[PDB]
């Protein structure tokens, strides 16, 4: 039941590739849960290469009285964003999302409507983007029976012409084996496999192929937790890229993560990309 | 020593006699002034040596000024109007043939807000959810 959506389809492998290391960036997040319903998150990203300071304050209002969720975010470039989520209002698996962005300093507005239908094995989703440049409509439908799953994504724009962007993603998802192949307009061909040998060993393999210039690139990643608080991550790319990350829980909420990407050669040309991450949860 | 400059201006459409009304041409701006013929042509006499900019002045369809170089010997060389640069850009034949692009924009444009476009407001979208919820009740 509840088949995976298009964005979530394969998100395990990308998340393994994404989460774990943030070299070149400084991670600083604080999450706070209140007693009744209040959620507060303050995250701060610091860059040493570009010397940039980025951050967002995110306030979450979980209302189970009617299924309403109120989210308000604030960035550093004077951008204001509000979001309303309604789930299980009158239908079975209907979800309505309203996202709005407005700037007080200058004047700029953007709108986004998300709609989601979830059923026994049928997943429907429609995103309508309202902007001055041009409205766009994007629909993703996922169908599967037991383990065989296939999803279709389409993107259409009324501003220019009959532009249509096709996406066909076919995969096999089960308890410990997860394989997924994504096809973009018969041009992009991606294949991700992810498996778990034990409760401590995780392996992932990614392949990318194209029909235009016949470019092929593959990469493998391993994740292993020595202890419930100590974890290690390694990733190797096709050409020479190697990345190592190590995470350890220091205080019962405080965790420290270290990331290092090495690009070195033997012709006197080498480079290090380091990154520190630290978060607090309350 | 005095010379004469003649030229022909062709409108893309309308009527030549329609556009001749209230139409004059300037060589310096208040020094030498030329008048147009019945269909169209500016013929100016009583001119000395030097460089001058020929421009046809009209509240209607406008024209691009053209620089003209007059020599004492009797050579006539026409070029594009250049102020920042003072060299030869492009050389074209002498029989001035100006082609008016059209009516210059004298008034500015103000646009209203579209019905499909005003739905992007932070406030208008926060009312559409109550509107839909209240619509789904009687149905």
């Amino acid at each position: 039941a509840v088949p995976p959506t298009y964005a979530d389809l394969g998100k395990s492998a990308r998340d393994v590739f994404t989460k774990g290391y943030g070299f070149g960036l400084i991670k600083l997040d604080l999450k706070t849960k209140s007693e009744n319903g209040l959620e507060f998150t303050s995250s701060g990203s610091a860059n040493t290469e570009t010397t940039k300071v980025t951050g967002s304050l995110e306030t979450k209002y979980r209302w189970t009285e009617y299924g309403l969720t109120f989210t308000e975010k604030w960035n550093t470039d004077n951008t204001l964003g509000t979001e309303i989520t309604v789930e299980d209002q009158l239908a079975r698996g209907l979800k309505l999302t309203f996202d709005s962005s407005f700037s007080p300093n200058t004047g700029k507005k953007n709108a986004k409507i998300k709609t989601g239908y979830k059923r026994e094995h049928i997943n429907l989703g429609c995103d309508m983007d309202f902007d001055i440049a041009g409205p766009s409509i994007r629909g993703a439908l996922v169908l599967g029976y037991e383990g065989w799953l296939a999803g279709y994504q389409m993107n259409f724009e009324t501003a220019k012409s009959r532009v249509t962007q096709s996406n066909f993603a076919v995969g096999y998802k089960t308890d410990e084996f997860q394989l997924h192949t994504n096809v973009n307009d018969g041009t992009e061909f991606g294949g991700s496999i992810y498996q778990k040998v034990n409760k401590k060993l995780e392996t992932a393999v990614n392949l990318a192929w194209t029909a235009g210039n016949s470019n092929t690139r593959f990469g493998i990643a391993a994740k292993y937790q020595i202890d419930p608080d100590a974890c290690f991550s390694a990733k190797v790319n096709n050409s020479s890229l190697i990345g190592l990350g190590y995470t350890q829980t220091l205080k019962p909420g405080i965790k420290l993560t270290l990331s290092a990407l090495l690009d070195g050669k033997n012709v006197n040309a080498g480079g290090h990309k380091l990154g520190l991450g630290l978060e607090f949860q309350a | 020593d005095r010379f004469k400059i003649e030229g022909r201006a062709v409108v893309p459409g309308v009527k030549p006699q329609d556009w001749i009304s209230a139409a004059r041409v300037l060589v310096d701006g208040e020094e030498h002034v030329g008048f147009l013929k019945t269909d169209g042509s500016f013929v100016v006499h009583d001119i000395p040596s030097g460089s001058y900019v020929v421009e046809v002045v009209s509240p209607a369809y406008r024209f691009d000024p053209v620089r003209v170089d007059i020599t004492s010997k009797g050579k006539m060389r026409a070029r594009y109007v250049n102020y920042i640069k003072t060299s030869e850009v492009v050389r074209l034949p002498y029989p001035l043939q100006m082609k008016s692009s059209g009516p210059p924009s004298y008034f500015i444009k103000r646009e209203s807000w579209g019905w499909t476009d005003f739905l992007m407001n932070p406030m208008v979208m926060m009312m559409v959810l109550p509107l839909l919820i209240f619509v789904l009740l009687p149905k």
